[PDB]
């Protein structure tokens, strides 16, 4: 029962990709400031549950390109 | 090793209700049991007892026991056949 | 310096998962820390690959790195959860959480 | 770049063995190179463990490591050796010798 | 998949002596066809005929055909069924 | 079939230890200088065979207590 979501990532093959669900995801490294990827995701949904931290933000959603009006924040 | 095995939302998840568990563990792994259940200002709600994996918070805990100050959901484990018969709480 | 299992308390609101395991609050998953040292300890069931990779490295050190001290076996552990509706409901045989054994790969 | 598989010709003479490897001189083994950076992708076969541990390391980075990236499949290859009696003899099935795929653990 | 089999020390080594094989091999691997034989000044020794497995060296190579300038032993690899019943030498 | 070999070594829980064979190994890492480890093995005889490189010399035998009176 797969989904089209946008794809702004280093791991994109193309300018969007096909999968179970859409991500988009926060993240700030060490040292580095927060990066914002944009993607597909099948394999742990679980992720998604996850509360926001102060320095990773997991946002899913099903429905067809869902993921592309759309940013996030940390705390 | 067994415990005590409940489970007030079984209809819901297709399971039995009440009676007992035979802990499937690694080989050596230690096991436990727990219980959980609400506590709407005193009147106790069971919602769960069954086997609990090697989880250091339950080492060597005679009785089953909750620790959490004020918890939507009461939580408590421990060691040693049917430990999850009763339990109680005290942070 | 050498490759072994350490503690490695996970705390799950630290890392933003206390929305939804209810418990434990924390667990032990291990760490595996250390380096793979020539020659290469039994009890780290080093691969042929993984030999020969440390010796090429032995020669090559700046091209070629050493084995990495990996998880080998995964223990699975227990935890309480709320439903995606908010029922407290228990997952088992939560598999891949906590590591078993230590290696070189 | 990323985490990925890559080429390691390994010249059996650097390593010495050329005293009973008659053939190959060389073979491809690979390397695992490159970094195991959140969010994992699927090709990289994550744990949860290597999840987790992931996460606790962007709040610790100093305590804890990223996961490693590390052979997680091994085919093997073909070897004609000398025998203990000097006899040119094959081990067609000689195992764990080169990555067939890779991953974050 | 197939290649030529023989095995000179096959007496002493408890195994077939020529004939053919069948190649055991990995789904989307490769297969080759392997010879090897000694060289004492143009006499030439067979010593081992078979199949071998995905090696770059033997890669897209129709003829079997060994390089090494003065080798103890003489090997060579191809690709291609049987592509090792005759065999030569040119490094 | 085991067999008890001299133990010097880090990973050593004795001063001696049983086996398949005994091993005594040669290392350069890291820059340093050359050391020298005497132990067990039972997980891959193809080592022994390895002929000695400018970084490494594995050694081995299999008669008890043999990797003593031996240096390289
Ligand atoms: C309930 O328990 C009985 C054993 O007492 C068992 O036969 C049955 O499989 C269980 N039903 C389930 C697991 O739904
Ligand atoms: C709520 O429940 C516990 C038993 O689980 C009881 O002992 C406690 O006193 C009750 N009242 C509170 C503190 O809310
Ligand atoms: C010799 O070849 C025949 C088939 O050609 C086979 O049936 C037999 O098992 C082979 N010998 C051995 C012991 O490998
Ligand atoms: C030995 O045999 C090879 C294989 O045919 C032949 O090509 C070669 O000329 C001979 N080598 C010498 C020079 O003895
Ligand atoms: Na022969």
């Amino acid at each position: 029962p797969l989904v089209t979501c946008t794809c702004e990532s280093p791991h994109c093959k193309g300018p969007t990709c096909r999968g179970a669900w859409c991500t988009v995801v926060l993240v700030r490294e060490e040292g580095r400031h927060p990066q914002e990827h944009r993607g597909c995701g099948n394999l742990h949904r679980e992720l998604c549950r996850g509360r926001p931290t102060e320095f990773v933000n997991h946002y899913c959603c099903d429905s067809h390109l869902c993921n592309h009006n759309v940013s996030l924040v940390l705390e | 090793r067994e415990c005590i095995y409940y489970n007030a939302n079984w209809e819901l998840e297709r399971t039995n209700q009440s009676g007992l568990e035979r802990c499937e563990g690694e080989q050596d792994k230690r096991l436990h049991c727990y219980a959980s259940w609400r506590n709407s200002s005193g009147t106790i709600e069971l919602v769960k007892k069954g086997c609990w994996l090697d989880d250091f918070n339950c080492y060597d805990r005679q009785e089953c026991v909750a620790t959490e100050e004020n918890p939507q959901v009461y939580f408590c484990c421990c060691e040693g056949n049917f430990c999850n018969e009763r339990f109680t709480h005290l942070p | 310096s050498h490759c072994q299992k350490t503690s490695l308390r996970v705390n799950f609101e630290d890392i933003g998962w206390d929305s939804w395991i209810i418990a434990p609050k924390e667990y032990e998953a291990y760490e595996c820390k250390g380096g793979c040292f020539f020659p290469l300890a039994d009890d780290v069931t080093p691969t042929k690959h993984a030999i020969v990779q440390t010796l090429v490295h032995l020669k090559f050190p700046t091209k070629v790195g050493k084995a990495c001290c990996v998880p080998t076996k995964l223990s699975p552990i227990s935890v309480l959860y709320k439903d995606d509706m908010g029922v407290p409901t228990l997952k088992y045989h939560y598999e891949g959480m906590s590591v078993a054994e230590c290696g070189c790969r």
